[PDB]
RNA sequence: AGUAGUAACAAGAGCAAUGUGUCCGUCUCUGCU
RNA sequence: ACGGACACAU
């Protein structure tokens, strides 16, 4: 009842050394004296186990084995022996005693293993009922990123889950801190009701709860899906040259499917506009695309996902549009106006150079969901007017932080205090608009006194909010008011009817241009579930790193066919649909200026004989997959958007993107070998070149018998029969003549 | 003062006062009037609970010497010990857990008790204490050297004799602070440091670039 | 090519190459210039504004909440009370025992910074009194090989360190070969 | 990315000769004092102790 | 965590555990008195 | 002799740092088809 | 949280 431990403490206190230790050691010093060890350290346990298992008794167990396991086997083995001491509570045990217990010990009716290790049985249930597709062989472009190896609880973070575990298992030891969430409280009451009358040790209960509730992450090289059920089978699903198609056993997660529907929508939308019919291609790809081995159009008829590119895929089919987008989890529904996106290089509050994406153009908003409402008048970097509503008085105060992050003026971008790294510890680019969100939730005093005040007229139906938390009726902040009733429901939460056209601009029965394809967010996220665009319009796995390698891999094996199309009737070659998903990597204003340069380079390779570089026709060819312009400008590199970072591709020589390797006789793209082009080096390696400059011929290396040096942009005022020395790029000079 | 407190309070009161000051990181001789105020708080918290029992029938009695105490004393213990007591009580009587550590717990009325002792007026420190403790169902009780005491919502769970004895002891202590003169400093008294000792100061002076003779001269440079 | 001085506290010969003569070849040199180091740290602060202050604030928050038993996280630690390596928790327990035997009881609060204040205050102690492991040898006969061997029996013993000996042991790094 | 196209780029695969023997605790003292500039002086004195102790160390 | 000694922590925990067990009816009054007197004997030794 | 290699073993006290990352756990015998 | 193993640098 608790009498035995106080009698034992009396017995120990009657010893003098024990009493001095128990009276002089504090609870903090007990952590030090608990790990006190005065013997020699045991090293090398592998070697020690190798030779200790040759002995008869390598195992030390408690003395109760003398009552549970006999001293003699049926075969005559000795199972345990008493130690060299006399009153030791410890015996030396043979592994034959372990085998005796496993074959002839007491059978128990109560086993605890499927409950304590329920996580691993969940894993085995996911594997056993899983399905295997084929194996495809291609160059896997893995990217090292942080993923979840244990998903944890959705309502908890790791520290909140550890505090829930302490409140459940050891409730009288939690100390000063309380549980600061209602989710913590519901999980705590549920786990306390679940774990009543448990004869398991509390530490094993705590570790079982940590396997259930605590989210663990690791940096792993992932090629495909990144949800926690595709990460446990990462050794099975991917390798260096192969992909095993695997669907785990069981029902998928909802928030995982909601995310990967958006990523698959944006790929099909961005692929479609560089087709000659952007609607007929989007319908051809939506009906064949599958997510976690489930078709797309059956997901697009039951999902409440409110996103811009999802709405193109539904308005093409016929599913009704719930027109809104989501920042922070709230429905940010537009009303009126129109904008367009184009990024820029702006400065932030912590003196860091940031590449933000700001929506330039007027947009009227009705932002409302589940706790409040807001009618945000807003244009270009200007929170003009927001009559914000609510239900409780405090829930308006947190949503006040929500709208003022989305505003992005020249006030909130320079009213940031603290340390807000938009990169991570691996120099990985975090998206900026959600980093100001999680920062201003608790640091809000810089967003209330830098925002200032604006004068208003005493009209009824309007309240106010001050910087210092005062509800007011004379003054308030700039562009933010407070209403009472707000805007009612069943107009944001109605899925309205719309119609689509050939170029995917989505307009309703009145004619509101609700979605244009130019308003699609051109980001490449990594999906939680795999996506099989089983179509002849895409490649095997999408991704900007994969579109680069697979396009050049296809030109290299089809080079015997494509070189003949290049030699005669070349405009049939440029119009290939294999070349079309490569154009999603080029920015929009750069497409016609690159094909006009490239085809002008390609025509000078034809009118000048002997200047046939098959390694440079390959490199420039998927930049001609567009109707050209007549803009006679000079380029030394072509930029390519991959994960936000514009990779350059040099017209002359290797790069980090297109590297030809003379040693292996191969073209290396992004570190992936994409095959030997033709192996025609002896016909190649010429002197005169024609596909580097526009209207100019490189004539060998540098020579100063013609005058000074120029650069690539300063060749505009030249004449006939005039040669020069030009910095061509990558630290070298060539003799260059503007021809006839 | 110092010897006043050591001649006026019991050895257990001064022992818990010295242990409290050490736990909060301050010697009793550096802060003497704070030591006297801590011994005052401890003595009032002990006179609130001494010889006050609950019998087997649940009726509170007062004794001189098979009984259990009415109050659990939380002031004086170490902070994690006091939080163990408070957490065990809040888990038995399923109430809300107080945000700050209280001073007593009453098993009869099932309530946490907070004790303030002031030299100033009772009502100003009472309103500042009820503002500091806004949000909890504690029972505040302010005593003064003046001879007035304030309860919470004018309700009393202690009897008349014990509260009169507390006010008698506080009046005697206040008059004892006057006759030795130390009521002027008493009634008008309401960071991390890391220095170098001299041997390490000379080691610091010998650890510089060769054109500096002093560690502080180099720190200024 | 640096300056030689005798330490006033330990009595040791100390070589100061800092702000020494600039090197004249490609040999390894220790003549670091203090102004150039300060210029580089100033440039690191200029390219990263608010970095040093954030890192110092995190270190200030971590100093106040670090216990003494963090020092038990180590592996084999030079134990100055034994003049030998011991495990880290054993070495810390011997140091705390010797300190509290000598009147340095700030580390009784359990914070690491009070232990560090005791470490700095113990250098003023004119005579440290530590417990040392001595041994008692005895010639016995081995019973399974019939060879006269030496029986070693380790006991504890109290000695008195001087101030300079304690200061030399407190600055002592024990060495061994990396295997 | 932070390069134009008329630029060579070379990478040194570098090590340093006798790294720990050519470092200096007095330089570490100057580094620690400049990093903690404008900080509380107890904190600057606490963080200076380890370079001062390594400037006066002996090796058993 | 803690600054009190191990013995004071153990005696405080034993007293509050016996009191909560007597409030919850999980021990008797004689067991409560015997636990509290064992704690007082340990404190009589700890004084010396 | 031999192992070995900048210093040892060839019996008669067995000397394991710091930092970072990843992974796992929670007290009289010798037989690898 | 603590421990063990392995890798790398010093
Ligand atoms: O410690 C408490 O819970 C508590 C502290 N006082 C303040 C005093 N005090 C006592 C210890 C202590 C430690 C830090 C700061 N003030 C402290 C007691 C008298 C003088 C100051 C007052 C109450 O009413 C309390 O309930
Ligand atoms: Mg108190
Ligand atoms: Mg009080
Ligand atoms: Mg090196």
């Amino acid at each position: 009842s608790g009498m035995e431990r106080i009698k034992e403490l009396m017995e120990m206190v009657k010893n003098s050394r024990m009493r001095e230790i128990l009276t002089t050691t504090s609870v903090d010093h007990m952590a030090v004296i608990k790990k006190y060890t005065s013997g020699r350290q045991e090293k090398n346990p592998a070697l020690r186990m190798k030779w200790m298992m040759a002995m008869k008794y390598p195992i030390s167990a408690s003395s109760r084995i003398r009552e549970m396991i006999p001293e003699k086997d049926e075969d005559g083995n000795t199972l345990w022996t008493n130690t060299k001491d006399a009153g030791s509570n410890r015996v030396l045990v043979s592994p034959n005693a372990v085998t005796w217990w496993n074959r002839a010990g007491p059978v128990s009716d109560v086993v605890h293993y499927p409950r304590v290790y329920k996580m691993y049985f969940d894993r085995l249930e996911r594997l056993t009922h899983g399905t295997f597709g084929p194996v495809k062989f291609y160059n896997q472009v893995k990217v090292r990123k942080r993923v979840d190896i244990n998903p944890g609880h959705k309502d908890l973070t790791s520290r909140e889950a550890q505090e829930v575990i302490m409140e459940v298992v050891f409730p009288n030891e939690v100390g000063a801190r309380t549980l600061s969430s209602d989710a913590q409280l519901t999980i705590t009451k549920e786990k306390k009701e679940e774990l009543k009358n448990c004869k398991i040790s509390p530490i094993m209960v705590a570790y079982m709860l940590e396997r259930e509730l605590v989210r663990r992450t690791r940096f792993l090289p992932i090629a495909g899906a990144t949800s926690s059920t595709y990460v446990e089978v990462l050794h099975l699903t991917q390798g260096t040259c192969w992909e095993q198609q695997y669907t785990p056993g069981g029902e998928a997660e909802n928030d995982d499917l909601d995310q990967t529907l958006i990523i698959a929508s944006r790929n099909i939308v961005r692929r479609s506009i560089v087709a000659i019919d952007p609607l007929a291609s989007l319908l051809s790809m939506c009906h064949t695309t599958s997510i976690s081995s489930e078709p797309l159009v059956e997901i697009l008829r039951s999902n409440p996902t409110d996103e811009q590119a999802v709405n193109i895929c539904k308005a093409a089919l016929g599913i009704r549009i719930n027109n809104s987008f989501s920042f922070g989890g709230y429905n940010f529904k537009r009303v009126k106006g129109s904008s367009q996106r184009t990024e820029k290089a702006v400065l932030t509050g912590n003196l860091q150079t940031l590449t933000m994406t700001i929506f330039e153009g007027y947009e009227e908003f009705n932002v409302s969901g589940k706790r409040a409402s807001a009618v945000l008048k807003k244009g270009a970097q200007r929170l003009i007017q927001a009559i914000i509503g609510g239900r409780t008085l405090e829930d308006i105060l947190n949503l006040m932080i929500t709208l003022m992050v989305f505003s992005q003026e020249e006030k909130m971008l320079k009213a940031v205090r603290g340390d807000l790294n938009f990169v991570n510890r691996a120099n990985q680019r975090l998206n900026p608009m959600y980093q100001l969100l999680r920062h201003f939730q608790k640091d809000s005093s810089t967003l209330l006194k830098n925002w200032g005040t604006e004068e208003i007229d005493p009209i009824m139906g309007i309240a106010g909010i001050m910087p210092d938390g005062t509800i007011n009726k004379t003054q308030t902040l700039m562009g933010v008011r407070l209403s009472q009733g707000g805007v009612d429901e069943y107009s944001f939460n109605e899925r309205i009817r719309v119609n689509i056209d050939k170029y995917l601009r989505v307009r309703n029965e009145k004619g509101e241009l609700l979605i244009s394809p130019e308003e699609v967010s051109e980001a490449q996220g990594q999906e939680k579930l795999p996506i099989n665009y089983n179509s002849s319009l895409m490649w095997e796995v999408n991704g900007p790193e994969s579109i680069l390698t697979n396009t050049y891999h296809w030109i290299i094996k089809n080079w015997e066919l494509l070189k003949t199309q290049w030699m005669t009737d070349p405009t049939v070659l440029y119009n290939r649909i294999e070349f079309e998903p490569f154009q999603t990597l080029i920015p929009k204003g750069n497409r016609a200026i690159y094909s006009g340069f490239t085809r002008t380079l390609f025509q000078q390779m034809r009118d000048v004989e002997g200047t046939f570089d098959s390694i440079q026709i390959i490199k420039l060819l998927p930049f001609s997959a567009h109707p050209p312009s007549l803009g006679r400008t000079q380029f030394s590199s072509f930029t390519l958007n991959i994960r936000g970072a514009p990779l350059r591709l040099l017209i002359r020589g290797n790069s980090q993107v297109f590297n030809y390797n003379q040693m292996e006789n191969v073209i290396i793209v992004l570190g992936k070998s994409v095959g030997s082009p033709e192996r025609s080096i002896l016909t190649e390696s010429s002197s005169i070149e024609s596909a580097v400059l526009r209207g100019f011929l490189i004539l060998g290396k540098a020579n100063s018998k013609y005058g000074p040096v120029l650069t690539i942009g300063e060749l505009d005022k030249l004449g006939r029969g005039e040669k020069a020395n030009v910095l061509i790029g990558q630290g070298d000079t060539v003799l260059v003549m503007k021809r006839k | 003062m110092e010897n006043f407190v050591r001649t006026n309070f019991n050895p257990m009161i001064l022992e818990r006062a010295e242990k409290t000051m050490k736990e909060y990181g301050e010697n009793p001789q550096n802060e003497g009037n704070k030591f006297a105020a801590i011994s005052t708080h401890m003595e009032v918290c002990f006179m609130y609970s001494d010889f006050h029992f609950i019998d087997l029938e649940g009726n509170t009695i007062v004794k001189e010497n098979m009984l259990k105490h009415r109050f659990e004393i939380i002031e004086g213990q170490e902070r994690n010990i006091a939080w163990t007591i408070v957490n065990s009580i809040c888990n038995m009587t399923e109430n809300s857990k107080p945000r700050f550590l209280p001073d007593l717990y009453d098993y009869k009325t099932n309530k946490f008790i907070e004790i303030g002792v002031t030299r100033r007026k009772v009502e100003d420190y009472y309103y500042e204490k009820a503002s500091k403790l806004k949000g909890e169902n504690v029972y505040i009780h302010i005593f003064s050297f003046d001879g007035e005491e304030m309860a919470t919502d004018d309700e009393y769970i202690l009897d008349e004799e014990s509260r009169a004895r507390i006010k008698t002891r506080l009046f005697v202590l206040r008059q004892e602070l006057a006759t030795a003169g130390l009521w002027d400093s008493f009634r008008q008294s309401e960071e991390e440091e890391f220095s170098y000792p001299p041997t390490f100061q000379r080691l610091a002076n010998q650890s510089l670039p060769p054109s500096f003779k002093d560690y502080h001269q180099f720190k200024a440079y | 090519r640096g300056i030689w001085k005798t330490n006033s506290e330990t009595g040791a010969q100390q070589l100061n190459p800092i702000d020494g003569p600039l090197p004249e070849d490609n040999e390894p040199s220790g003549y670091a210039q203090t102004d150039c180091v300060l210029e580089l740290i100033e440039g690191l602060d200029r390219s990263h504004p608010g970095l040093f202050e954030t890192a110092c604030q995190e270190t200030i928050d971590a100093i106040q909440q670090t216990r003494v038993d963090k020092l038990t996280q180590g592996r084999q630690t030079y134990d100055w009370t034994l003049n030998r390596n011991q495990p880290a928790a054993t070495a810390l327990a011997n140091t705390i025992e010797v300190f509290r035997k000598n009147g340095y009881k700030l580390n009784e609060s359990g914070r690491l910074i009070d232990f560090l204040k005791d470490v700095l205050l113990s250098f003023e102690n004119d005579s440290m009194e530590v417990t040392t492991h001595f041994q008692k040898k005895k010639r016995i006969r081995d019973n399974h090989s019939k060879k006269m061997i030496t029986q070693r029996t380790i006991g504890k013993k109290r000695v008195k360190l001087t101030k300079k000996n304690y200061l030399i042991r407190a600055l002592t790094l024990n060495t061994m070969t990396k295997d | 990315a932070k390069s134009t196209d008329e630029e060579l780029s070379y990478t040194i695969t570098g090590d340093n000769t006798k790294w720990n023997e050519n470092q200096n605790p007095r330089i570490f003292l100057a580094m620690v004092l400049r990093i903690t500039a404008g900080q509380p002086e107890w904190f600057r004195d606490l963080l200076a102790v380890a370079p001062i102790m390594f400037s006066n160390k002996v090796a058993r | 965590i803690g600054m009190a000694s191990m013995l004071d922590a153990m005696l405080s925990r034993a007293r509050i555990d016996a009191r909560i067990d007597l409030e919850s009816g999980r021990i008797s009054s004689q067991d409560f008195s015997e636990i509290t007197n064992t704690c007082k004997a340990i404190e009589a030794l700890k004084r010396q």
